[PDB]
Order: C-alpha cells, then structure tokens, then sequence
RNA sequence: AUAAUAGUAAAGAUGAAAUAAAUAAUUAUAAGACUAAUAUAUGUGAAAAUAUUAAUUAAAUAUUAACUGACAUUGAGGGAUUAAAACUAGAGUAGCGAAACGGAUUCGAUACCCGUGUAGUUCUAGUAGUAAACUAUGAAUACAAUUAUUUAUAUAUAUAUAUAUAAAUAAUAAAUGAAAAUGAAAGUAUUCCACCUGAAGAGUACGUUAGCAAUAAUGAAACUCAAAACAAUAGACGG
C-alpha cells in the first residue's frame, strides 16, 4: 500500500555502496573527481589490476614485505626530512 | 556457560512488527529452561533495515526485528538451539557467541558491556538505587 | 525429602513469632535435631565453615 | 654451493631422470 | 574585492593570546602542516580503554573505522594500539558475518 | 657537595618542559619559559645552556625543550613574545575582577565552611574528577580506595551506633550526612591531592588591586582608550559581539548602536585598520584565559 | 515458563523502550555510592544491594548482640 | 490491476575492458498499478521497488561506428562511440528523465566517457545525469586466475 | 611430591586421552600427551630413587605396574593397534 | 553454465593476428572452489605450517603463595610429525592447468603468446617421507660495553606522565673472522649430538631394507687430473 510507497526513499538509499556522488549540476566535472577519490582511496583500479592473473603465494608474501618497507622506509626519509629544516631554520 | 544469541527475525506483517521475534523469543526460551538453562536477559533491538538485501528459504528481506537473548546453558543446549534456528524460516541470520565467565559469574550483554554497565547488577542497582 | 532448609527456617521463624507449633516443628527438630526453636538455633543451623577459618587464622 | 655449481649437479640429476624413463619405456615393451 | 578566501585568513579564537606572527602567512601555512586528528582521542571510543569487541552487535560505532566500501582502515590512520586494532578487526569481520555491517 | 648546588643552579630552576615548542591549538597563557641573555653573552653565543646557540640567532630570547637530543641539537625557539603580551597588559591598567566575586587568591583570608556544605559534591570529586584517566588506572581508585575505606569500618560502626543511634534504628537519609562528614573529618588528616595544581588567580598576569584612579595632567583619567585592530567584519556567528585585537589579546567588542561603515567598506581586510577602543572590564576563566570586554570608541 | 511470559510481554510492548542503537543517548556513580556505603556501614547499611558484611554479623551474633545493645541503650 | 508500465528513471551504463568499450542506455520501467494488484503484501510491495525492472533501448560498442580489431580499445574510439550514444539518446526522445550513470571497468575508454559526456558531446546529456556510481565487480579469494605471461 | 605430581598428571593424561579418541587427526594434542605421558614416567622414576616404598604404592594405586614406568616408551602407531586406543 | 528479457551486429584475443539472435546490460537458478580490506605471518606452532565467522574439546602467558628437593642437560638407536608433486579407492569437478590436438611467431619453434583443454588442483580413507624442508647458522647453560624503538609487569603521584625490571627489534663498542660480516652470537666459556677431510667419477654402480608404484634410505671402488672452491679488489661489459 502507500505505507511501502511513502517509505521507498530512505530505503532506496539505505543500501548504499559507497561509490557513488550526487552530480552537482553546477559543476559536473568535479563529481566525477570525487568518484575518483573513492576508488583510489579503496584501491579499487590496483585491486583490479592484481586480479588480472594468479601469483604465487610466495611471490605475493615477497612483494608485500618489499613494499612495506618502503613505505615505512619513505617515513624515516620523511622525518630525517624534518630535522633538517629544522636545524637550518635554527642556523644549526 | 554464558551464551549471547542475536537473532534477526522476519517481519512478514507491518501492523505486528514484533509478532514472530515474541513467538520465536518464547521458543527459545521455553527450550532453555526446559533443558536445566536460565534466561539471563532479553534485550529487544527494534526494526533496523538489513545492510543489504538477503535471502532466506527462497525468500527475500530487506529488514528485520533485531533482538538478544542472553542464556546460560550447556554446550549440547546451545547447540542444538543454533540447530533450531538456523532451521526457521522466520529466522533470517542467528548467531551465538560465548560470554567468558572465568573472572565473573554476573556479565551484562555486550550491548550493555559496551555503554560501560558490565554486571546486570549494576543495571539493576541503577533502577533501584536511582529509579 | 521435600522439605528445604529455608521453608524450614521460614517455620522456625513463624513458629517462634507467631506461637504455633504444629508437628512439622517436631519433625523439623528431628529433621535437624533441634530440640529448642529460638532466635539462637537457627543461626546455629546456618552457621558456615568460613567463619571458624577466619578467627582460627587471627589467633 | 653456487648456482654455477648446482648446475653440473642439476645436468647429472637430468642424464640419470632420462635414462631411467627410457628404461621403464623398454620394460614396458620387452614385458 | 572585499573577500578573502577562509584558507587565506586566520580566525583568532576569544580569550587567546596572540604574537604578531599570527597575522602572517607562515601561520597560516604552519597551521595547515602540524594539523593532526589530536581530538579524536577524547572522541575515540576505542582509544579510551573499552575493549573493540563488546562493539560487535553495534554497527554505527563500528562504522567509523572503516572506508566507504567498508575496507577496514589501517592502523596507520586509525592510530590504534596493536592490540585494539586487533581487536577491532575481529569486532568487525564478526559484525559481518551476522548480517549487521 | 656538588650534588646540592646542581639543585640550586639556574638550570635546574627551571622546570621540567616537554610540551610542543610549535603549538597550532589555542593558547590562553605562556607554556615555556623565557630564556634572556645579556648582550655581550650573546656576542659570545653564551645562553647559560649546555652548548652554544647558533650565530644566526639575533635574539636576546628563547624557550627550550632539551639541553642536549640524540640529534646532537638543542630544542629551542629563538621568542620571547609572552612577555610583552603581559606588559602591554600592565599598560592597560585593567585590574582582573571576578565575575563571581569570589575572595582574592593573594590575600590569606579566614574562610569558612559555607561552601563545605557539598562535601559529598568534592569527596567523591577524587573519584569521579577522574574525565582523562586510564580505563585502570582509574580503576585502581576503586579496589586501593575500598579497602582503605573499608579499614574504617569499626571506627564508623561504633560513632553512629554512638553518637547517632536513632538515625540507625529510623532512617538513613542522616546516615548517608554522617558518611560523608566521617570520610572527609579522617581525610584532611590525609593527604589527598594536598598540592592543587590549578591556576590561582590572574596566574601571575596582574598583581594589581582594584581602586586606585589614574591621575594624569589633563585630569584623572576615567576610561581607559586602547588602540587595536577588528579581525572580523561580521559578528562572531551565534554572538552579539565581534572580536578585537587589542595588545596581544582577543577581545570581545560591544559597540554603541551600530557598526562603523569603514566595516563593509573594508571588508576582510578590516584588521588592516587601527581603531579606538574601551577596555570595559578584563576576568579570568577556569582555563587560565583572560576574558576582555572592549568598546569600539568612535570619533564623534 | 510463568516468568518467561511476563518478561517477553514487558519487553517486546509498544511502552517498552528498545535498545536502537541511532543516537548517543546521554545521562557508574549509582553503582560507586552502594560500594563505598556498603565498605563504611558494612551490617548496619542501608543498601538493598549488601555485602558479605551483613550475612557475617548475622551468623556471628553481631548484628544481634548490637540491635540490643542499641535497644538498650534507648531504655 | 492494470499493467501501466512507466519510465522512472534511465541508466546509462559502461563497461571500459582493455579490447572495447560497450554502452548501454537502459530505463528502469514502473508498473504504477502494481499496488493495485490482489494478494500483494508489504514485502513483496517494497522488494519490487528496491529493484524495478529494467529495459534496454540502445545498446553500442566500438565496433558498431567501424572501429576494427586493436583499434576498438583505444581511446578515440571510445569517444566517438561516447558521442553516438549521446546523439542517439537525443535523437529517441529519451532526456526527459533522470539518468544515473554506472561506470564498470578502468581501461581507456572510461577516461573517453568522461571526456565526451564533460564535454559539448554530451551538454545535453550531462544536464538530465543525476547520480554517477562505480559497478567494478572485485573477487574476495574466488576463483584462480590464469597464470602470468612471461613476454 | 612426585606422588601427588603423577596423580596430577593421571587425571589431565585420562582427559587428554579421551580427546584423542575423538579426535584422532588432531596430531598437536596427541604430540602433547605422548610428553605429558613422558613426564609422568620421569616424576615416578625418580620416586622409586628416593622413596621405593611410595613408588609402588602410588603406580599400584594409579593403576600402572613397573615395566609402564620403567619400559621407554613413545606411544606411537604399534601402541595404538596393540592396545586398541581408537577402538575400531 | 543455463533460462528469461528487451536490445542489437559483431564479439573475444594479441605486440599484431589467427584458431576456437551472440557479446554487453537487467533478472532468476545451479554448482564447485576460494577467502578483499584489517596485515605486520605481527603473533602463534617442534618444524611442515597458520589471517572470513561462530561453537566444542585440547594446549599455550606473567606475577605471587605454598610445595617437591637436582627429579636436570643432551641424546646413538628408536619414535612421531612433515610443503608441493606422485600413487591406491570412492565422491566431486566451477576456475586453473602438465599432456595431447590446434592457432600464431620464426630461416626452423617439439618453446615463450592464443584456443580447445585430459591428468592434477577439491573432499573422504590410505601409501610414501622427500624440498633452496634456508637463518644455507643443532640444542642447553654461565657471562660481557651502549643507544634507540615497541611490548609486558610493577611502582608511584602535584594525574597523566615519571621511575623500575624483563622481552623483542634496529644500529653499534669490544671481541671474532679469509673477508663479506656476526653482535648477544658467527663474542668469552662449558656440556651433548649430527656432520666434513682435493676435484671429477657420485649421491652414481652393486647389494640390502621399505613401499601398490614412482621411488626413499644405506652407499662404494677403479680410471683420470693438479687441480678445484670461497671472500674481497680493479676493470670490462649489460637488450
Ligand atoms: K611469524
Ligand atoms: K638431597
Ligand atoms: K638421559
Ligand atoms: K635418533
Ligand atoms: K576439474
Ligand atoms: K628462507
Ligand atoms: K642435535
Ligand atoms: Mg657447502
Ligand atoms: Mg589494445
Ligand atoms: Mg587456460
Ligand atoms: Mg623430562
Ligand atoms: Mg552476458
Ligand atoms: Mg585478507
Ligand atoms: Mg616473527
Ligand atoms: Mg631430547
Ligand atoms: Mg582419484
Ligand atoms: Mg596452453
Ligand atoms: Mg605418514
Ligand atoms: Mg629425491
Ligand atoms: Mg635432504
Ligand atoms: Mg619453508
Ligand atoms: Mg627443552
Ligand atoms: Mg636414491
Ligand atoms: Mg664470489
């Protein structure tokens, strides 16, 4: 009845994926940009692409130490970074 | 042992919404203490909309009457209470998760655990004490 | 035997405030062996090992 | 032992597999 | 143009002291790097001492840790103990496999 | 012994400091102390530190964190600026006043138990005055606390029974006043949080008393005119009242009826004229703010 | 099944209020207060909610050789 | 009681692989009489709004506008493909409602979509587009992929 | 005392035992009382250095004989089928 | 994969190609296998291994109290467990994929790339006991100079830090070493086990033992040679 008419809004939004943007009819460039955002902030372009083919379970364990690495290895460079500019700010 | 059973009943009738969760939450109970167990607590979670559509018995949901049952049993009751309720159709998801009493005989839900109540005597003592 | 220590200590309580003594209180003074049903023997009758051990370590 | 090394190893390893599926191949005939 | 961009200009809080520094650029641009998520903690319910898995039956809160798609964030951002992480992580897989989240 | 006279040198009067040198939150009082070097010290890159300031720095002032890190440097910031945020207060000669007209913190007055009436109110503050403390350590105030509490029970068992028996034989809405008052009356003796680290008073912002007039040659002067600087061109959003910048403080400015049109001339950048203002009254907060109330004196 | 019977019919009732977890509902020292009355009166509390304390003075002729004693004391 | 199928909204639909583009434009057909039907409860009611029906009424790849073989899945290729699709929505009187566009995959031709519907191919199109989405189908474990190419 | 310790031992190898029996591919726990049987032997023989008379009344009470004790033993796959241990 | 639906004429693949009412889209149904984020294999486990959820059973941590009173270490033989492949029997078989048959590439292409895809990969009950089964580093005990970072326990308070004691990891002193480096061991010492004695022949031959089988364990000699190997140095070269 109206009762399942009236209340098929919320429930049309209620399952919602979490990749999808509401254009801005202003500016429609900017929501495809947005839905960007998401999929790079999921890694969803990345995940596609590792799926491609099968690696071996080694290989995959190789690769996510190697990465690790670098990234916390950035994060060290980073923070070294920091104290230098620091040290030259103070004429050190 | 201490048992929480979060159970998603159907709700087939919109005029009695909370029909079939008090009809299951009888049968189960009724199984319980008819089989040396206690019921500690029910703690009714109202309607909430599924995070997706689900199915069940060749049929689909897209929400249901939440509800906990916190019951102390035997391991043989517990499992055969899991068997029975992932054997009704009104029942869409069921799950039983132990609560340790190794520490403490008098544990809340988790619900009530996490708001910070950890005992039912807490709960109580602020009905009594305070109410 | 049905009878249940606090239905009996709930007879012995009545019996003793209320002046009645129908024959249960004689069965009960054989259920437990209390002769005399006052104040002093139910406390008699529901006394726990824990308090021996809690003056028993003090000394 | 270097990869080098492991290779004479790997090559004798090799001769000897051949040599005993050819003479599986032959029982199998002559019986 | 009597407008500035809300980016360019600082808003000096009441009752606050403040150094002419704090009208220049620098301030600006120093406020932008050392902007960290430092309040979370007094409004993080999982860095205060509850344990993440009482949490398993209660989506919203579980909710707040993971992406849109409902990828668990990486202790990198959530910036929990081990432990907690661990334990969150387990809160929300069994919150998945009940049919809440 | 060398001992003793480390204690008493220069570096150690001051106190122990690991908070943020750069700090992007709110800042209502100074955090570090100030460090000053005379200017042939300076000459010399002499600070009294345990090495030698670069020569790049030209200021007499800086605040420190560390003597010495594993980064082989020291931590420090070549300001001095909360200094001159206190003297150019000094010059506004605005005494800090209580909004609750409450006794004068330097004063040693003979007070009375007229707020000790809430000794449940404060008792229990210990225990629940506990916002930021850990989920066990907090919970440690709970077992070491029953026991000690515990262990006056046959002191309290025989007092009430003693001093109050009707209370225990008709009702415990009394009971619970004796409870309170015991626990407190065998507490001061403790020594519960016996240094209280809040700020007392200004803090150290203003020493001066309320009263005295200002003479001047063009007579005694009777209110006090303060250049500063509006920041916003519309009123603070939710208040009646829009922000000045007035000698190193933010405060909250009142205008007579209606706004100067130099306002929306200017717009955003408002703060890049100087104006005239009135420094009604200066309070100070819990938090150690001052709270400066001004007026947007106008030519007229 | 009597008990089982009124809980299901109080909890699952339109007046009932039911745990749906949309908002931080606002308001441990309830709790607290019956601890530390409980730990000072110990027998002669006034809890609903008492200690070991009281089950002690009863079996240890305490709570007993006071309540005369305090009677006494009134004549 | 009455079949009175009735247009809602139109999906816009396109899967960009390595080797072609495919777009299809899609309407998400209501039956506004089926409340009005017999012996029809309130699940079944919601469950057939959650997800209507669906008709497809234009469907195009690369090789439709002559693009042959390796030159299917390039980006030119796609942009005019985009542009066909945008006339052709025009040309059947279907921009009068809403379109939701679903975006499937990440090869060359996404980029190409954008562009062309971004862009003066698609001005009037852009202007009915309400929601956009991304439809990527992932695997959590599944099946096994075939194995690298050693090239 | 290495008495008390066996008997200790007894009643978790009884236990030990019986999950076994139900769960005869669960290779760590049985690794876990073939030790645990391993240890009993050590405990009860040193009893027998230091007080004979106590060791073969607390093997005689527990159910064991000397050659149990004494004899090396490895509960392993011969053990199982001469003594029957899963049954059939 | 099958069916429906509208909707069409190409689709799929590749370096480029070609071999075998569709493709795409929206529904419905079935089947098998796998387990995205978190995630560091951090941790756990004797090793092999181990990361979707719950339950049952079993095992596993620290401190304190009491107790036993050297009951310990190591461990020939022996025993148990042991990836992947392989095999025996019965189910299963989506995807992947030795082989085989085709399409390409190429001077040729028994290949690399593509198609169709059998065994196998899955489960149950077994056989077998092999891997670069690697930290290429057996186990135990006593001991030796520092820093940093986490973790744990404890302590204190002017309540959130501070102070302690262990563990882990990182970088080091000393020491050791052919050096590369190791760093609480590859240091200083002690105890027990395994193993080695030029290269090639050879982990082969023969015999034996075990296995349904493939095989696994054990394991030589002759002939020939003055070689052979490791670390590091400076070059040359690198599609
Ligand atoms: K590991
Ligand atoms: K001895
Ligand atoms: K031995
Ligand atoms: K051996
Ligand atoms: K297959
Ligand atoms: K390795
Ligand atoms: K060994
Ligand atoms: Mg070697
Ligand atoms: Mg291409
Ligand atoms: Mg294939
Ligand atoms: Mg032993
Ligand atoms: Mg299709
Ligand atoms: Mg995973
Ligand atoms: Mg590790
Ligand atoms: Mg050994
Ligand atoms: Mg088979
Ligand atoms: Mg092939
Ligand atoms: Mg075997
Ligand atoms: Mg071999
Ligand atoms: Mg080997
Ligand atoms: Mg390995
Ligand atoms: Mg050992
Ligand atoms: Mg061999
Ligand atoms: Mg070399």
């Amino acid at each position: 009845a109206e009762i399942a008419r009236s209340s098929v809004e919320n429930a049309q939004m209620r399952f919602n994926s979490g990749k999808s943007i509401i254009v801005n009819k202003n500016n429609p460039a900017e929501s495809f940009k947005r839905l960007n955002r998401i999929m790079f902030e999921n890694n969803i372009p990345g995940d596609k692409r590792s799926q491609r083919f099968y690696m071996k379970p080694g290989k995959v364990a190789e690769l996510k130490r190697s990465q690790r690495h670098r990234k916390e290895f950035m994060m060290g460079f980073k923070r070294l970074i920091e104290i230098v500019k620091d040290a030259k700010r103070k004429g050190y | 042992m201490l048992y929480e059973l979060i159970g998603l009943v159907r709700i087939t009738n919109s005029n009695a919404p909370k029909l079939e969760a008090k009809e299951l939450s009888s049968t189960i109970g009724k199984l319980i203490i008819q089989n040396r167990g206690v019921v500690r607590d029910i703690v009714p979670m109202g309607i909430r909309y599924l995070p997706k559509i689900m199915k069940k018995d060749q049929e689909k949901h897209f929400r249901a009457y939440h509800f906990l049952m916190l019951f102390d049993s035997s391991a043989a009751v517990q499992s055969e209470i899991l068997r029975t309720l992932k054997k009704d159709p009104r029942v869409i998801r069921s799950s039983i998760v132990k609560v340790d009493l190794d520490k403490q005989l008098d544990r809340a839900s988790s619900l009530h655990r996490s708001l910070g109540k950890k005992s039912i005597l807490e709960l109580v003592n602020e009905d009594y004490q305070s109410i | 035997e049905k009878t249940t220590l606090l239905r009996d200590i709930r007879t012995i309580q009545d019996a003793l405030s209320s002046g009645s003594t129908p024959k249960e209180l004689l069965e009960i003074k054989q259920r437990y062996g209390i002769q005399d049903f006052s104040q002093e023997t139910v406390r008699q009758l529901l006394q726990l090992d824990i308090s021996g051990l809690e003056v028993n370590l003090e000394k | 032992d270097s990869v080098m090394r492991k290779r004479k190893k790997k090559m004798k390893k090799h001769k000897l597999r051949k040599r005993r599926k050819r003479e599986k191949a032959e029982r199998r005939k002559l019986s | 143009t009597k407008k500035i961009d809300q980016s360019l200009s600082k808003k000096l809080p009441k009752g606050t002291i403040y150094d002419p520094f704090d009208f220049s650029m620098g301030r600006i641009h120093l406020d932008r790097k050392y902007q960290a998520n430092k309040n979370s903690n007094r409004n993080d319910i999982m860095k205060s001492g509850a344990n993440p898995l009482e949490f398993y039956a209660r989506p919203r809160i579980l909710s707040r840790y993971v992406t849109s798609t409902g990828r668990i964030q990486h202790r990198d951002i959530t910036g929990l103990s081990a432990k907690n992480q661990r334990r969150l992580s387990k809160a929300i897989r069994r919150c998945q496999a009940i049919g809440l989240m | 012994t060398l001992a003793e006279l480390l204690g008493r040198s220069r570096i150690a009067q001051v106190a122990n400091n690991h908070k943020p040198l750069t700090y992007t939150g709110k800042k209502f009082h100074p955090t570090h102390q100030i460090i000053e070097t005379k200017p042939s010290t300076l000459y010399r890159q002499e600070w009294g530190l345990k090495s030698a300031i670069p020569s790049k720095i030209k200021s007499r002032y800086l605040v420190y964190n560390d003597l010495d890190t594993l980064e082989r440097i020291t931590t420090f910031e070549p300001r001095g600026g909360t200094q001159w945020n206190r003297l150019r207060f000094q010059e506004m000669g605005v005494p800090i006043v209580s909004n609750i007209g409450r006794q004068n913190p330097f004063f040693k007055y003979i007070s009375r138990p007229e707020d000790e009436s809430h000794a449940k109110l404060s008792l229990f503050k210990e225990m629940k005055g506990d916002t930021d403390i850990s989920p066990a350590a907090m919970k440690k105030r709970l077992k070491k606390i029953t026991a000690l509490i515990r262990s006056f029970q046959d002191e309290f068992k025989e007092w009430l029974v003693e001093n109050h028996p009707d209370e225990l034989k008709l009702n415990s809405n009394k009971l619970e006043d004796y409870v309170v008052k015991f626990l407190n009356k065998k507490l001061e003796t403790k020594t519960n949080k016996k240094f209280n680290t809040e700020i007392i008073g200004t803090g150290g912002l203003s020493y001066s008393l309320p009263g005295k007039l200002k003479n001047s040659p063009n007579g005694v002067i009777q209110r006090t005119v303060v250049p500063g600087r509006i920041l916003n061109v519309v009123k603070e959003n939710n208040d009646n009242k829009w922000l000045a910048a007035i000698g190193g403080f933010v405060a909250d400015v009142v205008f007579f009826q209606s706004p100067p049109s130099s306002f929306n001339s200017m717009g955003d950048f408002i703060r890049m004229k100087t104006f005239l203002f009135e420094i009604l009254e200066a309070s100070m907060e819990k938090n150690g703010s001052v709270s400066m109330h001004a007026r947007l004196l106008e030519p007229q | 099944e009597s008990q089982l019977l009124k809980k299901i019919d109080k909890v699952f009732n339109d007046e009932t209020e039911e745990f749906t977890d949309a908002y931080d509902v606002t308001s441990g020292n309830t709790t607290l207060q019956t601890q530390i009355n409980n730990a000072i009166m110990g027998s002669l509390s006034n809890e609903k909610f008492f200690d070991i304390s009281l089950v002690d003075s009863y079996l240890n002729k305490d709570l007993k050789n006071i309540s005369n004693k305090i009677d006494s004391k009134l004549n | 009681y009455k079949p009175k199928e009735e247009v809602v909204k139109y999906i816009l639909h396109g899967k960009f692989t390595k080797n072609n583009t495919h777009l299809t434009f899609s309407s998400v057909v209501e039956d506004k009489n089926f409340h009005k039907n017999k012996g029809l409860t309130y699940n079944d009611t919601m469950l057939y709004y959650l997800n209507l029906p669906q008709k497809v009424k234009i469907s195009l790849s690369t090789g439709c506008l002559g693009f042959r073989k390796a030159a299917r899945g390039e980006y030119e290729a796609a942009f005019q493909t985009s542009g066909r699709m945008f006339e052709l929505i025009k040309e059947k009187n279907m921009l009068n409602k809403d379109i939701e566009v679903v975006m499937d995959d990440f090869g060359k031709g996404r980029a190409a979509f954008i562009s062309a519907l971004v862009g003066k191919e698609g001005a009037s199109v852009v202007k009915k587009v309400v929601k956009i989405s991304d439809a990527t189908k992932l695997k959590f474990g599944g099946v096994r992929s075939p194995k690298m190419r050693r090239l | 005392s290495s008495e008390v310790q066996a008997a200790c031992m007894t009643v978790r190898i009884q236990n030990m035992a019986n999950h076994i029996k139900e769960h005869r591919k669960d290779f760590a726990n049985t690794r876990n009382l073939r030790i645990l049987v391993q240890q009993r032997q050590a405990i009860l023989r040193y009893l027998k250095r230091d007080n004979p008379e106590k060791y073969y009344w607390t093997i005689q009470k527990l159910g064991l004989n000397d050659a149990a004790i004494t004899d090396e033993f490895n509960m392993d796959r011969r053990y199982m089928q001469d003594y029957e241990f899963f049954g059939d």
